[PDB]
């Protein structure tokens, strides 16, 4: 909350979680295991997120966003890896599949997206940090909101300074700053579509039963 | 909740 | 065409492109939603020619204007419901004459956890004081962005609207960090929205007496 | 699809 802005990414790069390592029914099943170990890394990253640790309000948010943070988490890891998805380095799937096989298109055009973008790793961890405080703060009291904002707000200025330092014009800063955001709305849509279909230990279902 | 827990 | 425009000349197209605010006719389960099914179908037809008014959308193939607008028409009804329901807090104003309240939602079921959204974007539409020029660059941008990854000229176009955005919140005082957290403030919400056009899709399905246009929008998020 | 329709006119 008092935190530069190089020392707000400095924070959100610090606290990033690892990568962890892993027919149509034992695939479902290594994803549900690596989402399910993903989740425990998640909480503990979500603790070392600035201002997280303020609210109580910490269980709803994630609740709301954790397949958000799961799915560009994994679009980010696959962003090197054209045509592919890379669950985890021993698990890079394409699109060769049910039900499923629209939500990796959606994940492959974002994946496809970032590269393009030439998105930077101190601007993934501030998206990630966003979809975790934006996700659900619309759902809850209001003293929190308050504080939620000024969180928000600070992440876009650190935002706003990366691309300042690299030389962007005043327009372009903006401009990356929407197209940004503006794949935060997709991502919402993928994690809908993919909790759609979700309806496997006791935590992810924990937070598959707050979707439904 | 499982959740609650794990937070603290 | 639209990116040979100022962003005074994109606003006053914006605005004159507007779908006007239309009546329902003059509750249940059965009566509430045929008044909003009623009102969605000659919203939806106003939408559509709104749609072909908005810079950039003709210019795109057929196929790709009636993906955009399958894809965001639930949203670009949300957001529009929003806007004109911020003078008239903890209700929904659905038509001048189709005034809703929290209670009124609980005779479809499943429809209440909708509406407390819906008030809550209102509710914050009306604390960050939402101009009429910025609403109509949100519902432009909700037309082009939300299903374009389902491509380079809309980039341009959307691009051309966050300019425009910034014009605005230039042209009101706002300091260049003022302009970026409201622009970023802004976009977020767009996030939501799309949050419950899910949710609404899914109650919408779980539901099907639609009409034809209504039923072939929702069969294509099927 | 109708809306095809709608679009042209
Ligand atoms: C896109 C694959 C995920 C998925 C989510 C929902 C589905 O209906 C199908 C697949 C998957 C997943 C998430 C939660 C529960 C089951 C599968 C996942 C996502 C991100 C990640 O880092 C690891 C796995
Ligand atoms: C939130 C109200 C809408 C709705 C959408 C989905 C539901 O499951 C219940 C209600 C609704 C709607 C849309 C389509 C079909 C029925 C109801 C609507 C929204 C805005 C508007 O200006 C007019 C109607």
């Amino acid at each position: 909350l008092s935190l530069t802005a190089d020392q707000m990414v400095s924070a959100l790069l610090d606290a990033e979680p690892p990568i962890l390592y892993s027919s149509e029914a034992s695939m479902m099943g290594l994803l549900t295991n690596l989402a399910d170990r993903e989740l425990v890394h998640m909480i503990n990253w979500a603790k070392r997120v600035p201002g997280f640790v303020d609210l109580t309000d910490q269980v709803h948010l994630l609740e709301c966003a954790w397949l958000e943070i799961l799915m560009i988490g994994l679009v980010w890891r696959s962003m090197e890896h054209p045509g592919k998805l890379l669950f985890a380095p021993n698990l890079l799937l394409d699109r060769n599949k049910e039900g499923m096989v629209e939500i990796f298109d959606m994940l492959l055009a974002t994946s496809s997206r970032f590269r393009m973008m030439n998105l930077q790793g101190e601007e993934f961890v501030c998206l990630k940090s966003i979809i975790l405080l934006n996700s659900g703060v619309y759902t809850f009291s209001l003293e929190e909101k308050d504080h939620i904002h000024r969180v928000l707000d600070k992440i876009t200025d650190t935002l706003i300074h990366l691309m300042a330092k690299a030389g962007l014009t005043l327009q372009q800063q903006h401009q990356r700053l929407a197209q940004l955001l503006l794949i935060l709305s997709h991502i919402r849509h993928m994690s809908n579509k993919g909790m759609e279909h979700l309806y496997l230990s006791d935590l992810l279902l924990e937070m598959l039963d707050a979707h439904r | 909740k499982i959740l609650h827990r794990l937070l603290q």
